């Protein structure tokens, strides 16, 4: 799986889209559990989140210290930001991508979680 | 691309390129595969392409290529074999004919080109399909003859009289007219003696185990039709029973074979046909015993291990069993030396029972429902199956699933009930030892206890209401011993769910023992407060659930009581729910508005309801004193969520109270219809300031969730209203004046669909008392809603639903609202009726053809006036022309019983002549004419038009039928289909429509 | 590399698209555009016996847009019949997709699916689904939309084309993702595409996630 060297710093339900520019519309990519994985070589934390029963990874990116939750107009459970490299498909790939929890305190626990991450990923 | 060159017809074709293309379509990838394949559909697609047929056939080297060739010529000998000269046919067919027995001589192609050689024979079938017996008498005895001359042609032979036999009786109901399938049914029986013949020689003479499974095959067709004595006055139901079922090549389809055998009409009054119906089961059953597996065996380990084609055997070995002993179990139940064997059948079921297979399991449990509802009510057969019921009490209590998965576990509980009334003894001991088994860690799951609690949980009533009282008391202390023992509280919350899922399926013993049933609620309250997951949700679904069954024992007094129990519970109700989410309250709300409708003292009632509603109505009050003093106050998030939390409260009591819950809806109805206003008010103002987008805002969905809820109390109550005099004097003018301007005046992407819905609740229950009313909501809802939903058949599409809902209950109720519209605006509803037929959403397509009848019916009332003569000239023909359109396209095929009703009533009018003026407008036919003699006139150019490759004869033949049989629904049925069948080819036979059982 | 052709058939507006999109995407679509002939997709799953490809052929089901037909089924190894829980025609169109896919692909794992099993009003209720016993189908109510039993169809194939009743589904390699370096000349470029991004609405705002 390639999850034995890295500690769980957070685990949270949510479902990720991505923005698609050519129509104007998100798109689900999927739902199950979003982790939060510090590498405890480097201290670096990155995303992962798997899909439900296929467990294929749906996203794979660094928390990048750089990176902004937004809030979406339609959502007060949900957070967008920009994502430069992201290697769930394989090849990094830039996204917009949409992250939704069950709760807004679920969202607001995300959003602590994810500077915490950028923090450790400063030094 | 060089591909496209296969599709440039005023060159020859390039069998080569053709066979380049075929290869890149099934052996190339992405987009070279994409293209290729749009070529070939195509080259295809060509109407002219059948003429390659010949050619590609002879000429192509790869397989795919001629498969391709086969389905082009399958579309021209179904389509339009009749245009093509006699000569042309038969050079077709030769060609065919010549290509299958060519294949079949050759040993190497014969056994590599299956799907090719099997393509072909369907193409022949086709043919036969057109062509025999009367161009072809000579087919069945040649097939025989060939038959003789070559294995390989024989085997072949035998899949082209299968083919023939699913064409001609498993699928012709759909795809031939009545009269072309008798026909084709009665020339395969007329030659049957001679097929079976064959068959039975083959069968007898053995040795190739590839022709003998093929003659199998052909034999499973043949039994849907062929009589009994074929099976019964031969010695094939011997050989079918001993010699195939030893061999395992031959054994899976003679074993769908005795399943089809097992279902033959037979004499129900002749022993030795009965001595025969015994004798092919044990013999069966024996060949399995010795060459398969004994009773014994553990079917569940094999069928898990899934080795060969051991899941097909097991699933066939099921059906066959199932089958048979449904029909003919009595045969072996008088018999002292058939005993054995019914029991060994039976034994077999059990092993079955045990396979680990959701859809196996539903099919012997269907078999079990059968027989032990036959125990419970046939004189003395139980004591045969004793030992069989002991063994089932144990498959469906360990195979129990949860009340959720509705049909499995009705049909498990069925046959529970049924065990238990049979032997309640051996029942109670499995579940205690179960249960043992739970405690002492052995069996112990969450899977475990939870299946047993269900168990436990579904026999509930059948037992004597002492031994019930033992059982539950036992039950309880030893699952309250499990708690304890437990440890975490994952554990605890599992085993305190299934205490409270068995305390919530007893209400006979709840309701004898009121300490009990108290300390039951007083400990399901105590369990509101705990946060770990689904306790909360448990415990309040397990107090509605006991509240639904013992509400009187919480309404009255109980002895050593100072107060009704509803009364203790309405006192501490901010306490016991402080720490549930909104949803559960409004459950617990919801349960103490059933109790409050046991209470039939008018004054007692009321004082309950009020009491109940003080929460919610004091929160109400203060928050209209600020929101009326201050409209800004409403923007804050935190406050539109109170609000929809006190109106869902009320929904829910209102749900459970009906009529009783006109007290409380006449305290907050007067403020709740200005809170609808001034919410209407924010979103009208929130969509100009932000635009559309505000549609999706939490702060405008929190908004609209109000009114939504609003709308659903003045629903819910108008829909169990009595007092329906208060209804029209006290509710509708506000509720009208409240929402129906807000709805015509907003964007449609502001306007709620549930305005919509309540308005059908209103209409339904007092429409006949407020006719201004009704024409009030027309004129706000009708050309509004219809101009959203017009354009496209996707757009609004609860709006969509709710809108044929409306016209559908006003056409009803009070159609004097449609004769008081503008003629502009009658034309709007007959366009919106014929919009509705062209809908594929099925809700939408129902209610616009049971409008177009309903309106029909209401013109027909009106009998001989200007409205109804008007309407006829204006609208008669275009109500017949659009039924016909979505009959006819082959896009509507889910309307067609109310597409057929609707067109016999409107043909009906006028055979009867119940129409009292012309149809024709002046100077276009002949004065004197009658509407009959128009109508016949009008459909036959209006077919004509629209299907111009059918005949003059065939369009006549079936009106003059459809006229006839327009008093007799199911024939004028069968006319409409043999007409559906004729206009997908050229050439159909017009006598087809004189067709007579 | 260990691939399957899997036919996908049934009448048209099923969901046949719409699950296959499900499964190579994660996306719901849910507009309806009919399918032309045929869309071929590959389809990878990851098992404890290793990858298994599915070379996905999904068919056409209104007659007018059907195309080739039968000739889609040539070589199939297995496929899905597919009907609407919320249309009674489609299941009975059951027998005929059986028909024409069984006279080409004579003894081939076939998984009969009725999807759109999370609306409310169910027309093809579970008692009248009997069609799979005879037939030796294996049965699963689906829906793409909940993804209520959307894996089980593909699982059950495995188990049937690799012949190992226990073969499971495992978690696919997650390799550490790349730094984040970022470039000043696409800076005003990312702000663009972000404001459409957060000013338009995500779908299903009243779904539990
Ligand atoms: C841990 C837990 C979870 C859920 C519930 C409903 C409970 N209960 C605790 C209160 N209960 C009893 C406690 C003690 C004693 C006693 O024998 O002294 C008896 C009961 N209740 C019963 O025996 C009983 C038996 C059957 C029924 Cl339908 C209702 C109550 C049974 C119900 C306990
Ligand atoms: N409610 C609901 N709708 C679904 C589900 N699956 C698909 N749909 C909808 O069904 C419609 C038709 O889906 P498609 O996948 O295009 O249907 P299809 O069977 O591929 O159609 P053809 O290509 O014409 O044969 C779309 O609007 C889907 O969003 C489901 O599980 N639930
Ligand atoms: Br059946
Ligand atoms: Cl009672
Ligand atoms: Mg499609
Ligand atoms: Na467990």
């Amino acid at each position: 799986t390639m999850e034995e060297d890295e500690e769980v710093l957070y685990k949270v339900r949510a479902k990720l889209f991505r923005f698609d520019a050519d129509a104007k519309e998100w798109k689900e990519r999927g739902t199950g559990d979003c982790k939060f994985l510090k590498n405890k070589k480097t201290n670096k934390v990155r995303i992962l989140m798997r899909r439900d029963k296929t467990l294929k990874i749906c996203a794979n990116h660094i928390i990048a210290p750089e990176y902004t939750l937004k809030p979406n107009v339609g959502s007060d459970r949900s957070w967008v930001y920009a994502c430069t490299a992201d290697i769930a498909e394989g090849e990094a790939e830039a996204f917009t991508f949409a992250i939704r929890f069950g709760s807004k305190e679920n969202a607001d626990k995300f959003k602590e979680e994810f500077e915490k991450a950028q923090e450790i990923n400063k030094k | 691309g060089s591909m496209e060159g296969i599709l440039d017809f005023s060159n020859d074709l390039d069998i080569a390129l053709l066979d380049q293309v075929v290869s890149t379509f099934y052996q190339g990838e992405g987009v070279q595969q994409k293209q290729a394949q749009e070529i070939l559909t195509k080259f295809q697609d060509n109407p002219d392409a059948w003429e390659k047929v010949d050619q590609i056939l002879q000429f192509s080297t790869n397989p795919q290529s001629k498969f391709i060739a086969l389905s082009i010529l399958d579309k021209l000998i179904t389509r339009k074999w009749k245009l093509l000269p006699n000569d042309h046919r038969i050079g077709i067919r030769n060609f065919v004919v010549g290509m299958i027995i060519s294949m079949c001589q050759d040993d190497e192609v014969f056994k590599t080109q299956k799907n090719l050689i099997n393509k072909s024979d369907l193409t022949l079938v086709q043919i036969l399909k057109q062509e025999w017996p009367q161009n072809w008498p000579e087919f069945i005895p040649e097939l025989i003859g060939s038959s003789s001359s070559s294995v390989n042609v024989c085997e072949n032979n035998m899949i082209v009289l299968k083919l023939l036999s699913e064409e001609v009786f498993d699928f012709s109901a759909e795809q031939m007219t009545q009269a072309k399938a008798l026909h084709l049914k009665n020339s395969m029986s007329k030659e049957f003696e001679q097929i079976f013949k064959l068959c039975f020689q083959v069968l007898e003479q053995g040795s190739s185990s590839s022709l003998i499974v093929a003659t199998l095959e052909s034999l499973l067709r043949y039994l849907h039709w062929i009589p009994y004595r074929y099976i019964y006055e031969t010695n094939i139901l011997e050989l079918l029973s001993t010699k195939f079922m030893t061999s395992p090549d031959t054994r899976a389809i003679t074993l769908k074979c005795l399943t089809e055998v097992s279902n033959l009409k037979i004499p129900q009054d002749n022993d030795l046909i009965k001595r025969q119906t015994v004798l092919f089961f044990q013999n069966t059953l024996q060949q399995i015993a010795t060459s398969v597996m004994p009773v014994t065996a553990d079917l569940k380990a094999t069928y898990a291990n899934a080795n060969g084609n051991d899941q097909s055997f097991l699933q066939d070995l099921a059906m066959f069993l199932t089958t048979y002993l449904a029909r003919n179990r009595a045969l072996l139940e008088s018999d002292e030396s058939l005993r054995e064997l019914l029991l060994n059948a039976h034994q077999y079921l059990i092993q079955l029972s045990k396979i680990e297979e959701r859809e196996l399991f539903k099919t012997t449990l269907d078999y079990w429902h059968n027989l032990v509802a036959d125990l419970f009510y046939e004189p003395l057969k139980k004591h045969i199956y004793e030992e069989i019921c002991s063994q089932l009490r144990l498959v469906i209590i360990e195979n129990m699933v949860r009340p959720e998965e509705i049909q499995l576990y009705k049909s498990e509980r069925e046959v529970l009930v049924y065990l238990t009334h049979l032997n309640v003894i051996d029942t109670e001991e499995i579940m205690i030892s179960k249960l043992a088994r739970q405690i002492d860690g052995s069996e112990w799951s969450w899977h475990n206890i939870n299946t047993l609690s269900w168990a436990i949980g579904s026999i509930s009533g059948t037992m004597s209401e002492d031994t019930e009282k033992r059982f539950v008391v036992t039950v309880i202390k030893d699952l309250l011993g499990l708690c304890e023992q437990k440890r975490g509280k994952d554990n605890k919350a599992v085993v305190a769910r299934d205490i409270m899922y068995v305390v919530g399926e007893y209400p006979r013993f709840l309701k004898a023992h009121w300490n009990f049933l108290r300390t039951v609620i007083l400990k399901l309250f105590e369990f509101m407060h705990e946060t770990h997951e689904g306790v909360q949700d448990m415990a309040c679904d397990t107090f509605i659930k006991i509240v639904q069954k013992c509400k009187y024992h919480f309404v009255i007094q109980q002895p050593r009581e100072s107060e009704p129990f509803i009364q203790t519970i309405i006192r501490d109700i901010q306490k016991t729910t402080a720490d549930l989410q909104p949803q559960q309250v409004h459950t617990f709300y919801k349960a103490c508005g059933i109790i409050i409708s046991e209470e039939r003292s008018v004054a007692e009632r009321n004082r309950l309801l009020s009491d109940l509603m003080q929460l919610p109505n004091m929160a109400w009050d203060t928050i209209v004193e600020q929101s009326t003093a201050n409209p800004t106050l409403l923007l804050d998030s935190e406050t539109v969520k109170i609000i929809a939390n006190i109106i869902k409260t009320n929904v829910a009591v209102c749900t459970s109270m009906g009529a009783d819950f006109y007290p409380q809806l006449g305290h907050i109805y007067y403020n709740m219809l200005q809170l609808y206003r001034a919410v209407s008010s924010m979103i009208s103002t929130q969509v100009a300031a932000e635009g559309l987008i505000a549609t999706k805002t939490p702060k405008v969905r929190g908004l609209r969730t109000i009114k939504k809820e609003i709308l659903k109390l003045v629903e819910t109550y108008i829909s169990k209203a009595r007092n329906l005099d208060d209804v029209v004097k006290v509710l509708v003018e506000p509720l009208l004046n409240a929402v129906l301007e807000d709805y015509m005046n907003n964007v449609p992407d502001a306007r709620d669909a549930e305005v919509l819905n309540c308005m059908t609740t209103v209409v339904e229950k007092v429409g006949h008392m407020i006719p201004q009313g009704v024409i009030l909501i027309l004129q706000s809802v009708f050309e509004c809603t219809l101009d959203m939903i017009n354009k496209d058949f996707t757009e609004y599409p609860e709006h969509r639903v709710e809108f044929y809902k409306l016209l559908k209950v006003i056409n009803e109720k009070s159609f004097a609202a449609f004769l008081e519209l503008p003629p502009a605006a009658f034309k709007l509803f007959v366009d919106a009726i014929c919009w509705a037929f062209k809908h594929n959403n099925r809700d939408v397509e129902v209610n616009g053809l049971q409008i177009a009848l309903d309106l029909v019916k209401n013109i027909e009332r009106m009998g001989n006036v200007p409205f109804a003569n008007e309407f006829h000239k204006n609208y008669f023909f275009i109500f017949v022309s659009e039924t016909f359109f979505v009959l006819t396209d082959s896009d509507h095929k889910s309307g067609f019983s109310k597409q057929a009703l609707l067109l016999m009533k409107l043909i009906s009018l006028v055979y009867d002549n119940k129409i009292s003026v012309p149809l024709y407008q002046e100077a276009e036919v002949p004065q004197g004419t009658s509407n009959q003699v128009y109508l016949s006139q009008y459909l036959a150019n209006m077919l004509s038009n629209a299907f111009p490759h059918l005949t003059s004869e065939q369009i006549a033949s079936f009106l003059s039928a459809l006229t006839k049989q327009c008093k007799d629904l199911v024939v004028f049925k069968g006319t409409l289909r043999d007409f559906l069948v004729q206009i997908k080819e050229v050439g159909g036979d017009p006598t087809d429509y004189l067709f007579a059982e | 590399q260990v691939q399957f052709k899997l036919v996908l058939v049934g009448d048209g507006g099923t969901g046949k698209t719409t699950f296959v999109k499900r499964h190579l995407t994660g996306e719901f679509e849910k507009k309806y555009v009919a399918t032309l002939g045929v869309e071929v997709h590959p389809l990878v799953f990851h098992t404890n016996r290793g990858p298994i490809k599915f070379n996905v052929w999904d068919t056409a089901g209104l007659e007018k847009f059907g195309g080739l037909r039968d000739g889609y089924y040539i070589q199939a190894q297995c496929a899905i019949i597919m009907f609407d829980v919320t249309s009674r025609v489609t299941y009975k169109n059951v027998p005929n997709w059986h028909r024409d896919l069984v006279r080409v692909c004579e003894n081939i794992p076939i998984v009969l699916c009725g999807n759109k099993v999370d609306i409310k009003d169910r027309k093809v209720k579970a008692k009248s689904i009997v069609f799979h016993r005879k037939k030796n189908l294996q049965y699963y109510d689906i829906s793409a939309k909940s993804n209520y039993n959307f894996e089980k169809p593909f699982l059950w194939l495995a188990r049937k084309l690799i012949g190992d009743p226990n073969l499971e589904f495992v978690a696919m390699p997650a390799a550490a993702p790349p730094e984040v370096v970022m470039d000043p000349a696409l800076a005003a470029q990312y702000e663009h595409d972000l404001e459409v991004a957060q000013t338009t609405a995500l779908p299903d705002e009243d779904d539990d996630l």
